[PDB]
């Protein structure tokens, strides 16, 4: 009946009781279309973002917020000052991991600052099926136990899945976001120039350029990278057959 | 005081100063996002929400571009957004039931004004899993979380419907059936402000 009452009674979050065609030919097309993974170790605070070319169709931004650590983080002061509009294509999309606190507001300020409008709010809902006992340490301003995170999707320029990702809450000190966000993004078929800022060795993925301070190796070459999108491949969605 | 109370009215024109102060305000506005009863963005900004509370919480349901407009109103009215509840909408078998993604949830902003003392913060979590009822019917679970958060206190709901009336709550909306007031302080101030029982612009 009342899963909220049940959570109060037992510590099992309401999301613990949610139960769960061929979208795989599309996934196969995405895979054939993907560029080789490319990646660059870079200290984004000291890095001139403009050296990342060409302009991107999709930017996934995952700055390491302090709230992710209950065991160098980026403040929204730092994040807001990134020059994301300088590397986004005039028609492009952004997916910004905002956490669960003040980022839900300041992430919207960032989106508007960089020229986007928010078009979706994707919620990563965390179950606790394996640790009903472990209570949560509350942020001082919090009214409720925070059991989710938000990834905001923004669009700039002119112009399937659900806006929910449900997984078990990761082990403490694990900051990784669900890989399912990549699936949602790639299924939109938004183009092939895809940047993941503050990615890690563990998130490197075909079809993506990954830029972050903790990468152990680099293979990025701006001229090589641009060559993946030169004619006749300039406007492929990443969901169509490669051009003969 | 304690049993359900309500006022059929146009919330744009009611003098809400007669209602006193509330520990919790909840609103489910007819935002102008694409309808009868819709309020324009300016009408929502101008609602006299600030007189309703000194220290307490506001629960503001939002969808589409009111995700942003509701945040504007929340701040204009004097609140800081400190939480965001999402209701995951299910069918009777607990399966999940914006032109880029299908929508599995509704959002409710949680704002704070002043420094509320004696609330039971952290008893519930910020995800509701509950069955969809009629069109635009919010889940009754929210009243339980609000009661555990602030037991026994005075609460006010804006843009509610008859099925929303609850003990400890005063409900306002233009599809309610007449006026039903039991709190003597509110009855007194209502009769003085509205001696003929009519609420006009
Ligand atoms: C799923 C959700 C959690 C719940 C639904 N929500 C959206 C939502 C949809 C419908 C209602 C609803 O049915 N609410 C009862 C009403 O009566 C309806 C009519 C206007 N309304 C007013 C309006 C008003 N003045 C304005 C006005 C303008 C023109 C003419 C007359 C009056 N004054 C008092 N009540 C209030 C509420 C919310 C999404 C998420």
């Amino acid at each position: 009946n009342d899963y909220c009452q049940h959570f109060v009674d037992t510590g099992h979050r309401p999301q613990n009781f949610i139960r769960d065609e061929l979208i795989r030919l599309k996934d196969e097309l995405i895979a054939k279309s993907n560029t080789p993974p490319m990646y660059l170790q870079a200290d984004i605070e000291a890095f001139d973002i403009r050296e990342l070319t060409p302009k991107f169709d999709v930017i996934l931004l995952e700055p390491p917020l302090e709230e992710y650590y209950r065991e160098k983080c980026w403040t929204w002061d730092d994040i807001m000052k990134l020059e994301i509009d300088e590397i986004a294509a005039p028609r492009s999309f952004i997916f910004l991991w905002c956490g669960s606190g003040e980022g839900l507001d300041l992430g919207r300020v960032c989106l508007r600052k960089w020229g986007y409008r928010r078009c979706e709010d994707i919620c990563w809902i965390k179950t606790n099926k394996n640790n009903p006992g472990k209570t949560k340490t509350l942020d001082p301003k919090a009214v409720f136990q925070r059991t989710k995170e938000h990834c905001l999707m923004g669009i700039k320029g002119t112009v399937v899945d659900i806006d929910l990702i449900i997984t078990e809450e990761p082990e403490i000190g694990n900051i990784e976001k669900p890989v399912e966000i990549f699936h949602i993004i790639e299924h939109f078929c938004l183009g092939r120039r895809r940047l993941h800022l503050f990615g890690r060795d563990s998130t490197i993925r075909p079809g993506w350029l990954t830029v972050g301070p903790t990468l152990t190796n680099s293979n990025y070459n701006a001229e090589t990278y641009a060559s993946y999108f030169s004619a006749p491949n300039s406007y492929l969605t990443g969901c169509t057959e490669e051009i003969e | 005081l304690f049993p359900p109370q309500w006022i059929c009215c146009d919330i744009r024109y009611l003098d809400v100063s007669i209602l006193g102060k509330f520990a919790v305000v909840m609103a489910d506005p007819p935002w102008d996002i694409h309808p009868y009863g819709t309020l324009t963005d300016d009408e929502m900004r101008r609602l006299n929400i600030p007189v309703l509370q000194d220290d307490g919480f506001l629960f503001l349901w939002v969808t589409g571009r009111a995700m942003e407009l509701g945040r504007e109103c929340l701040n204009l009215w004097g609140y800081e957004r400190v939480d965001e509840i999402i209701w995951v909408k299910t069918n009777q078998l607990q399966r999940i039931i914006g032109h880029w993604l299908n929508h599995g949830k509704e959002h409710c902003l949680v704002g704070v004004k002043g420094n509320p003392q004696g609330f039971n913060q952290g008893l519930d979590c910020d995800v509701i899993v509950a069955e969809v009822r009629s069109t635009s019917h919010k889940p009754d679970e929210i009243y339980g979380m609000i009661e555990r958060l602030s037991p026994g206190t005075r609460k006010i709901e804006l843009f509610g419907r008859p099925h929303n009336v609850q003990p400890n709550w005063i409900t306002l909306g233009n599809q309610l059936d007449g006026i039903h007031l039991l709190d003597p302080d509110v009855v007194a101030r209502f009769k003085q402000r509205y001696p003929d029982g009519i609420i006009s612009k």
